[PDB]
């Protein structure tokens, strides 16, 4: 009886430690996959826009040679 | 604080500009000179949002002045309040547009692009917290339509995850004359498509029509049409002014009314409009055609969603049951699959001379009339290729044209999806 | 000795939470400096009380309360307000961009930038504890940090904290007060995020809030103030046998073991009474029976759904004021026996009971008349899923057509969190459904 009531609490520890381990890689993850996730929108979106510095460049380099 | 840094650009921009900051800060007590000298706590509990405060106890509007002429800024420096902005906040050039986008866009405009945006990283730097961007300027002209969609990708690039929004004239030829508006204007939406969050489309088709056929205006002009326009802005930027909790800012404003990123082009309206009135009646008006500053009926189409705005000593119980009355009773103009999507803030102050007065902001689908209006006038034009030389001249090719044509049409047939799309 | 820490988030949690602690105040008779004549032992203790209200030397006793917004706007008004002297600055912690009601800016944009300095507060009022019961965490469904930020702050105080008990106080949207149509997004990913880091949940519908209002006060339009002033009664309610203590006391803990028969249906139904005015309680004064039998009228619920519709699995009165057992029993009797009142067939019907002698209070220039005995009814109700079900199907509408969702995958959240959450609540309605069916 001594034994199951040493494994019983040990079974407690070992549950309670697993739900924060758990909870603390769970949320580490969500938060780098949300980092990357943002990062990404917003290199889009900035590659896009130096994609129309260089068109504005090709228009100007396009006129020149007009004239 | 949460600052928003005002640009107005060209002709009409810094025109219906000059009217705006004229009539906010009548609203908020501050004299031509910057003193306040107001009544009211509620006028400066807020004023940060558009006026840095310098030493003195002087309220500077947090403004930008472009033009690639110097005419209209030096008439709106001469003008009532014309001393109150900042006087480095003046950028002109010398050439002009000469109602040339490809002018403003890449050419005259990207050779002072470089000054404006100097002003406009000095105004951010000196903010707390800076919201976004507001933009006032025409589709139809060079200055205020390229140089004006230049300078929003310029900013964009160098403030990303700020909100941009913008006061866009839409052209109309019982207004302006110049023909090649048209390919202005839907160059011009091209950009306002891609780099904008949130755009009120101001018609001059339909600030003509309420001066003309409302106002009993037989020759309109254009101070007739920016006082529409000045009260408008008024109206619509109450939430970010004074003191509230529905679209107190340009973040939240934009997560109520976009619920799809390209969608971003608001029908405004104002009640009451009368040439020279119970909660019923400013309800029944601000949902009116009529009263919409953009020449679309809304009972062509659907709200996605929408933002009204009251403001004057009222009874809340009746704008809230007259607001639900309109909901139910109109139900089938109002697509079913955004519950709620109608958000109703009310504003002690009133705006200047009325007791009571109401402002409308809606997401219909209905503004593809709008875009129909010009995409017709662009390709009976560009069919004939007719005066595309003074675009090419500056280097453009036909198909950024085409590109320009096709992104309109889509937005159209966008509108036209969401329009049909039910619930089931 | 069984502190207990209040976290307030948001402009609903910040609100609720003034209105919550300026009532404790007048309770326990505590001045706006903090200041309690009646406390004779000076920069601590150990009395009931003290479970709220931690002590300084000065005599000062200081809110277990950390409050928190990402604006300051809210909490500014706090700052320079009537109760300012109650807390010390540090436990008003504000940044300077909102979420813009949008859940994954509260849960990460703008919320990762203040969650540790929240967490080293919280840990600061933690380590003032001699045996620290738990947390009480105030916040709305529909705004962006109530939603995001709460999420994670509850992510991040099962790590800290352990399964330390974390108790919520949730506003549940309504039409009337709504100020963002993605308020059902934000209260499910919120809802999923925080199901299994909190142990027990009191969800209170602002629409039945508002709806009591206009009937019970007469008030034609309701305010967020008159809200949360019916609000922080029935939160001292709830509160009530931590902060008292009398010979007919039941901790709150102990109405959880009966109202908690599962993990995930931790949802209590709450009802209060009476709420009526001072020129309609000056004539008559309201029984024990009269009060009880308006625990059982849905009109008088916290959230809107039909318990008549669904069933039992606990049923809990906590009185206040001048009540007896003798009475108590008398109205239960007649409930019992002329009241639709079906509990599933694996739970006892007998109702659990407890007495706080001390008599509720109002404050000054509210809508409340002071009454002399009040009860709030805690009963676990297969019908409360019914909330659930409306929201749902706000939700289903919008993502039917992804509208809105660009604001959250901008923010860097997927469309795998949105259906992920959306099949949890699925679960949960599932869940409610199958513990009503009988047993075989
Ligand atoms: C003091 C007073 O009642 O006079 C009021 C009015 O009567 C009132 C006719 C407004 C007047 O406005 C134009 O007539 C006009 C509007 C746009 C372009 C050209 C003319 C007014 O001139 C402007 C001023 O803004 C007020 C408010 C009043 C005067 C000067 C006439 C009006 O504009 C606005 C913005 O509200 C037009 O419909 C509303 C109804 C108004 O009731
Ligand atoms: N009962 C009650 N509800 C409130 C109160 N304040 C806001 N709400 C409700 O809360 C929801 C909006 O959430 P808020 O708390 O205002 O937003 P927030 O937590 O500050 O989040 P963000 O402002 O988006 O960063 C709406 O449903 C409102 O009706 C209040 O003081 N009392
Ligand atoms: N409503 C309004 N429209 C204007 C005003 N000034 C110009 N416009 C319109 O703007 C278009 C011309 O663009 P404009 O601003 O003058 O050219 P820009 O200076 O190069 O930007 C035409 O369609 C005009 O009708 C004004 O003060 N009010
Ligand atoms: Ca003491
Ligand atoms: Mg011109
Ligand atoms: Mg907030």
């Amino acid at each position: 009886k001594r034994e199951h009531e040493r494994e019983v609490i040990q079974k407690a520890i070992e549950e309670n430690n697993n739900f924060i381990k758990m909870a603390k890689e769970k949320l580490a993850q969500k938060m780098e996959s949300n980092k990357e996730n943002r990062e990404a929108h917003l290199a889009a979106m900035l590659e896009r826009l130096q994609e129309k510095d260089k068109h504005a460049e090709e228009v100007r380099k396009n006129k020149e040679l007009k004239e | 604080m949460r600052e928003i840094v005002h640009i107005q650009a060209g002709q009409c921009g810094n025109q219906i500009g000059a009217k705006f900051w004229e009539v906010i800060s009548d609203e908020h007590g501050i004299d031509p000179t910057g003193s306040y000298h107001g009544d009211s706590d509620l006028q400066l509990e807020r004023i940060n949002v558009y006026y840095n405060e310098a030493t003195g106890n002087k309220y500077v509007p947090r403004a930008i002045l472009v033009d690639l002429e110097p005419g209209t800024m030096d008439s709106v420096r001469s003008g009532p309040f014309g001393q109150i902005f900042r006087p480095d906040n003046f950028v002109f050039g010398q050439s002009g547009a000469g109602n040339n986008w490809a002018k403003g866009h890449y050419t005259e405009g990207a050779e002072l692009v470089d000054s404006v945006l100097d002003v406009v990283r000095k105004e951010s730097e000196s903010c707390d917290c800076l919201q976004g961007f507001q933009l006032t300027h025409s589709l139809g002209g060079g200055t205020g339509s390229g140089m004006g969609t230049l300078l929003i990708s310029k900013i964009r690039e160098e403030y990303p995850d700020r909100i941009m929004n913008t006061f866009s004239v839409m052209p109309s030829p019982k207004v302006s004359d110049t023909v090649v508006e048209p390919y202005n204007a839907t160059l011009s939406v091209h950009q306002l498509v891609e780099n904008t969050d949130e755009t009120y489309c101001i018609d001059n088709e339909a600030l003509y029509d309420i001066c003309f056929r409302t106002l009993k205006l037989t020759t309109p002009t254009y101070g007739d049409l920016n006082h529409l326009v000045s009260a408008t802005m008024s109206g619509v930027t109450t939430c970010l002014r004074f003191p509230g909790q529905l679209n107190a800012d340009l973040r939240k404003l934009a997560v109520n009314m976009v619920p799809f990123p390209r969608l971003h082009f608001f029908m405004p309206g104002f009640a009451p409009l009368t040439s020279r009135l119970t909660v019923p009646e400013l309800t029944q008006q601000m949902f009116d055609s009529k009263n919409m500053m953009a020449a679309c009926d809304p009972r062509h189409g659907r709200y996605l969603t929408v933002a009204a705005i009251f403001r004057g000593r009222m009874s809340m119980k009746e704008v809230d049951e007259q607001m639900l009355n309109v909901q139910n009773k109109n139900s089938s103009y109002f697509v079913e699959w955004i519950p709620n999507n109608v958000k109703t803030a009310v504003c002690d102050i009133p705006p200047r001379g009325l007791k009571m007065s109401a402002t409308f902001i809606g997401n219909s689908t209905a503004i593809q009339e709008l875009f129909k209006r010009i995409s017709e006038q662009f390709t009976a034009m560009f069919r004939r290729k007719a005066f595309l030389h003074w675009y090419t001249g500056e280097g453009m090719d036909e198909m950024e044209f085409t590109e320009a044509e096709s992104n309109m049409n889509d937005l159209v047939s966008e509108y036209q999806q969401y329009q049909d799309a039910t619930a089931d | 000795m069984r502190e207990c820490i209040s976290i307030h988030v948001g402009q609903a949690g910040v609100q609720i939470g003034n209105a919550c602690w300026e009532l404790y105040c007048l309770e326990h008779g505590i001045q706006p400096d903090g200041q309690m004549p009646s406390d004779k032992t000076i920069g601590g203790g150990d009395d009931s009380f003290n479970t709220f209200f931690s002590e300084t030397g000065a005599g000062k006793h200081v809110p277990r309360a950390v409050f928190v917004d990402l604006e300051p706007t809210v909490i500014d008004e706090v700052r320079t307000g009537t109760y300012r002297q109650l807390f010390h600055p540090e436990q008003l912690i504000t940044g300077k961009e909102d979420a813009a009601n949008n859940y994954a800016r509260g849960h990460y944009t703008i919320g990762k930038e203040i969650i540790d300095l929240v967490l080293d507060r919280i840990r600061k009022l933690a380590d003032q504890c001699t045996g620290l019961q738990g947390f009480l965490v105030f916040h709305s469904f529909g705004g962006g940090t109530g939603s995001g930020f709460t999420s994670l702050l509850m992510e991040r105080l099962s790590v800290d904290y352990g399964k330390k008990s974390k108790l919520e106080f949730s506003i549940y949207p309504a039409p009337q007060v709504s100020t963002a149509v993605v308020e059902p997004y934000n209260s499910i990913l919120t809802t999923h995020t925080t199901l299994e880091h909190s142990d027990c949940a009191f969800m209170v519908d602002n629409e039945a809030i508002y709806d009591i209002c206009r009937r019970n006060l007469d008030i034609e339009r309701p305010t967020y103030t008159n809200l949360n002033r019916l609000i922080s009664q029935i939160v001292s309610s709830i509160t009530a046998s931590l902060r008292f203590d009398g010979a007919l006391n039941v901790d709150l803990t102990e109405f959880q073991t009966n109202l908690v028969p599962y993990p995930r249906i931790h949802f209590p139904l709450a009802t209060y009474a009476p709420v009526i005015s001072a020129e309609k309680a000056y004539h008559e004064q309201l029984s024990v029976a009269e009060i009880t039998n308006a625990c059982f009228e849905p009109a008088n619920q916290m959230v809107k759904c039909d318990p008549r519709h669904g069933k039992y699995m606990a049923c809990c009165l906590l009185y206040r004021g001048d009540v007896v057992p003798k009475d108590v029993n008398a109205a239960i009797a007649t409930i019992k026996t002329k009241r639709s009142i079906q509990f599933v067939d694996w739970c006892p019907t007998g109702f659990k009971v407890g007495i706080n002698y001390q008599p509720p209070t109002v404050v000054p220039g509210g809508d409340l008349a002071k009454v002399q005995r009040a009860v709030c009814m805690l009963s676990n109700t297969t019908a409360i899923a019914e909330a659930w079900a409306r929201l749902d199907h706000k939700f289903d509408l919008m993502y039917a057509k992804r509208a809105f969702v660009h604001w959250y995958v901008g923010e860097g959240m997927e469309e795998g969190e949105f259906s992920e959450a959306r099949e949890d609540m699925a679960a949960l309605e599932k869940d409610y459904e199958e513990v009503g069916v009988d047993s075989v």
